[PDB]
């Protein structure tokens, strides 16, 4: 038992948090009432679910989640949701108005009005935990709250509990469903202000998720519901190594131990496979070799990048369902022999396989088909720098003519910090291409 | 929860606001007495943004009838939806500015704006969280212009953090009288360069144009103009008064549209606009709506969008459409008309979808766009106002009211600066 | 300048604009394309709007300058400036007439 409370900030962060908590309850057999049925004690008495959930005096299980947002409506839906009795009112913190997709508003103007209350609640939750490894943060880059307040919380946690592994999840913007025009601005702002303080970030590519759930899921116009559904699915796929007894990524420090050998290289690639639509749920289940080849294919990758153009740094394989290890080695050898997998010389780190035998569940009535064997591959490659190349030119196209900066300047932060953030991102891409070249 | 205080000034402004309140009340299923006789709660989701309920389902609009002439509220309150407004919001002067900016802003403006601000504070203290103010006024009248300018100035002084958008009804030389109106219009726009965070330009040239040749009416009357501009703001505020994926409130809108502190003027757009002697009994398809909306024949600003480049634009669609073809037609428009969009602000095109269409049309689509083509109205204002300056046309009517020519000089300087800035951003 | 100059140019402008109006409505009888019909209609309607609204009020101002009747006094230079602001719109409308002619000669 090693507790890990989670902080959910921003509109998109709260939505994906709702989704992943619903799916956690589904897999763990926890009804919305929160009680623990005798027949639903999934885990064989293991407290690996007690890592995320806290049992009250009446046997009710309460998750260690801190739903934070500056707008009341998104958390009003949580209050009116079917899991209303699952979360205590103290766990959810509401603001009087959102940051309006403005980083300075979510960081400097209105963030400080509730940062103290959020920290008090977090400390209250942490004092009851004796094996607190760290914090998992869910937030959206485009959101003014989801970037500004996320950075403020990250800095506060680092200055307070800097020895804890602060894993993070982020939502990459996408032009089709872009919330605002100023998404590159606050994206780079939070990336600069959180690069040192964060531990390991799992960016979620809204373009990529939209593409995969448009193509494979047989939906022509996916709304937010399906997007956050799939994001919750992949988040739970990642965290299954923590929620159950396993062989790889058992603790939160292991993530940074395996995927972040050095700072600023903490943006590993995530991939989930197979994904099949509910309308075609009766298709043949893909074998281990097929699903491995699928997750190595860019079609099922969930961040828009080309790993073949890049250089792998470190790869780890997570397995859910009945998966034969010998078949795993066969698939790995096949992929290595056919697909040109390149590794840096100075880091001889290989491929790590951790198999969890619990099959993955799906939301009731959702578009995702039940699958008996699924594979989630986490790898770090310099190809992810293509995302930063998407962001930096999008930023420069407006910064050269200095657009939309009057809001940020008037909200109490100096203009020079924009140039500082751009210089930091230039240094980051320099390190990326240096690792890519020096190998 | 993000309630907006709506303020209407001037005779035309008050008429416009009353008609707009009536149409949106009809859209929300509100009777003249304030009770809700609709069918769905989707209109009730964000109904509190503009309305308040007091123990009887009587949704009183958060509207303020302000005008230095008491007869304007007497005429408005006699309408079908004129009595639904809160009686305390009726503030009227006893002297009248007489279509004068100096009297309507300096002396007679203050003696009424003190009470108006008292009313505004009374509404805001009862409002949990207020995001902005809505202003409708006619720049031709010297009363409403001065009142509104004073409102914006002292509101920014009191609430620098509270955003504000306004519906500026730009008059016309061919619509209204032309004696001292250019001076008042110049002063008004000079105030709006810095006082307002957002501004919608409504131009009477294109207004009469659309009301006459597209609506096929021999002699346009102010009632039809009122109806068209009210439908325009219905479409524009569809984003605020209804929920949507974009979730655009006032500050979200300003951030996603205004790229620079001084470039806060938008040109509205409405579709379809059919004459009431040939109105189609069918519904326009997506390509037809697209080619009608982006044409110059659907903008309430008398500006040629082909002359300039679209800085940031958004399109709000109401009705039952398959949005796949909507996104398709928008991307074909972006590819085809790339010369009319500035390339240095990526993703400056926006699409919003709504399910409740306006009455009389099952399908509708409204457009708001920030373009550099609006510099030409500043140019024409300059052509009028400099020609009246070089001869000091009736300047002694403003000197004797405590207003000097230094303010007009600062106004012309700011106008020239805005024209130059728009031209330099064209490239 | 003088006031009979104002009256003379006023009647000249009204006469030419109305002559344009008659030729436009006379040519509208043929099945010219709907876009051209709309443009011609807008032009003639804008001309008539300037007729009833601009020109009647402006001749009211000529009466103001002549009889010294009304709210306050007015001089001839104000009338000159007024003719300039009418003049940009008249140049505009004759330009629109020119483009209508160009469209007509093209079809």
């Amino acid at each position: 038992m090693r507790e890990c409370i989670s902080i959910h900030v921003g509109q998109a962060g709260v939505q994906i948090g709702n989704a992943c908590w619903e799916l956690y309850c589904l897999e763990h057999g926890i009804q919305p009432d929160g009680q623990m049925p005798s027949d639903k004690t999934i885990g064989g008495g293991d407290d690996s679910f007690n890592t995320f959930f806290s049992e009250t005096g009446a046997g009710k299980h309460v998750p260690r989640a801190v739903f934070v947002d500056l707008e009341p409506t998104v958390i009003d839906e949580v209050r009116t949701g079917t899991y209303r009795q699952l979360f205590h009112p103290e766990q959810l913190i509401t603001g009087k108005e959102d940051a309006a997709n403005n980083y300075a508003r979510g960081h400097y103007t209105i963030g400080k009005e509730i940062i103290d209350l959020v920290l008090d609640r977090i400390r209250k939750l942490a004092d009851q935990c004796t094996g607190l490894q760290g914090f998992s943060v869910f937030h959206s880059f485009g959101g003014g709250t989801g970037s500004g307040f996320t950075s403020l919380l990250m800095e506060r946690l680092s200055v307070d509990y800097g020895k804890k592994s602060k894993l993070e999840f982020s939502i990459y913007p996408a032009p089709q469903v872009s919330t605002a025009v100023v998404e590159p601005y606050n994206s780079i702002l939070t990336t600069h202000t959180t690069l040192e303080h964060s531990d390991c970030a799992f960016m979620v590519d809204n373009e990529a998720i939209y593409d995969i759930c448009r193509r494979n899921l047989d939906i022509e116009r996916p709304t937010y519901t399906n997007l956050n559904r799939l994001i919750g699915q992949i988040v739970s796929s990642i965290t299954a190594s923590l929620r159950f007894d396993g062989a790889l990524n058992v603790d939160l420090t292991e993530f940074q131990t395996n995927l972040v050998p050095y700072p600023r290289g903490h943006f590993p690639l995530a991939t989930y496979a197979p994904v099949i639509s509910a309308e075609k749920a009766y298709h043949e289940q893909l074998s281990v070799a097929e699903i491995t080849n699928a997750c190595f294919e860019p079609a099922n990758q969930m961040v828009k990048c080309d790993p073949r153009h890049g250089k792998y740094m470190a790869c780890c394989l997570l397995y859910r369902g009945d998966v034969v290890p010998k078949d795993v080695n066969a698939a790995i050898a096949t992929i290595k022999t056919k697909r040109t997998i390149q590794f840096v010389d100075w880091c001889p780190t290989g491929f790590k396989v951790g198999i969890n035998y619990e099959p993955p569940t799906v939301v009731p009535g959702g578009d995702l088909a039940k699958v008996q064997r699924a594979v989630c591959m986490l790898s770090n490659t310099t190809a992810i720098a293509e995302a930063w190349a998407r962001l930096d030119h999008k930023f420069d196209l407006m910064y050269a003519k200095r657009a939309f900066v009057h809001w940020y300047v008037g909200e109490g932060m100096e203009e020079g910090e924009f140039s500082e953030a751009r210089e930091d991102m230039a240094a980051l891409e320099k390190d990326y291409e240096e690792v890519g070249v020096d190998s | 929860m993000r309630e907006i205080v709506h303020i209407q000034a001037g005779q035309c402004g008050n008429q416009i606001g009353a008609k707009f309140w009536e149409v949106i009340s009809d859209e929300h299923g509100i009777d003249p007495t304030g009770s809700y006789h609709g069918d769905s709660d989707l209109q009730l989701e964000r109904i509190n943004v503009y309305y308040n309920e007091a123990a009887g389902n009587k949704y009183v609009p958060r509207a303020i009838l302000v005008d230095l002439e008491p007869g304007t509220m007497d005429s408005v309150r006699s309408g079908p939806f004129g009595q639904i407004f809160r009686p305390d919001n009726f503030v009227f002067g006893q002297s009248g500015a007489g279509n004068n900016w100096a009297k309507g802003h300096y002396t007679e403006g203050a003696e009424l704006v003190d009470s108006v601000l008292d009313v505004v504070r009374k509404e805001s203290e009862s409002c949990d969280c207020l995001q902005g103010f809505q202003l409708t006024h006619s720049l031709g009248g010297g009363t409403g212009s001065g009142m509104g300018t004073l409102l914006i100035s002292k509101i920014r002084e009191e609430y620098p953090d509270r955003i504000m958008n306004t519906f500026s009804v730009v008059p016309s030389p061919k619509v209204s009288d032309t004696v001292v109106e250019p001076y008042n219009a110049t002063l008004s726009v000079h105030q709006l360069v810095e006082n307002t965070d957002e501004t919608y330009c409504i131009d009477n040239e294109a207004l009469y144009d659309i009301c006459f040749r597209t609506l096929k009416l021999t002699t346009p009357t102010y009632g039809d103009l009122n109806h068209l501009v009210s439908a325009t703001m219905s479409g524009v505020t569809t984003c605020l008064r209804f929920p949507g994926q974009l979730n655009a409130d006032l500050r979200k809108l300003a951030v996603n549209m205004v790229p620079f502190p001084r470039l806060h003027f938008f040109m509205p757009g409405f579709a379809p606009l059919t004459s009431r002697g040939s109105q189609q009994y069918r519904a326009l398809t997506v390509p037809e709506l697209t080619q009608q909306m982006f044409d110059a024949k659907n903008m309430m600003a008398a500006c040629d969008p082909r002359h300039g480049r679209y800085l940031t634009v958004a399109a709000v669609f109401r009705g039952r459409m398959s949005m796949k073809e909507v996104d398709e037609q928008m991307l074909n428009v972006q590819n085809k008309n790339s010369s009319y969009f500035v390339e240095w602000i990526p993703n400056n095109v926006k699409t919003a979808v709504c399910d409740i269409p306006p009455r009389g049309l099952k399908m509708s689509a409204t457009f708001i766009g920030n373009s550099t083509a609006i510099q030409e109205l500043f140019k024409r204002i300059s052509e009028q106002f400099t020609a009246m300056f070089r001869r000091k046309a009736f300047l002694h009517w403003y000197t004797g009211e405590g207003m000097d020519e230094m303010e007009f000089t600062e106004a012309e300087s700011n106008m020239n600066d805005l024209v130059s800035e728009y031209q330099q951003y064209q490239d | 300048h003088g006031v009979p100059y104002f009256r003379n140019i006023l009647q000249s402008e009204t006469e030419k604009l109305t002559s344009h109006c008659f030729e436009w409505d006379r040519k509208l009888e043929l099945d010219i394309p709907d876009d051209a019909k709309d443009l011609i209609r807008t032009a003639v309607g804008q001309t008539r709007l300037l007729m009833k609204e601009r020109f009647k009020q402006f001749e009211g101002l000529v009466d103001d300058c002549e009889y010294k009747r009304g709210i306050k006094e007015t001089t001839c230079t104000d009338l000159d400036g007024f003719w300039d602001m009418v003049s940009f719109q008249i140049e505009d409308v004759i330009h629109k007439f020119n483009n209508l002619i160009k469209l007509e000669e093209s079809g």
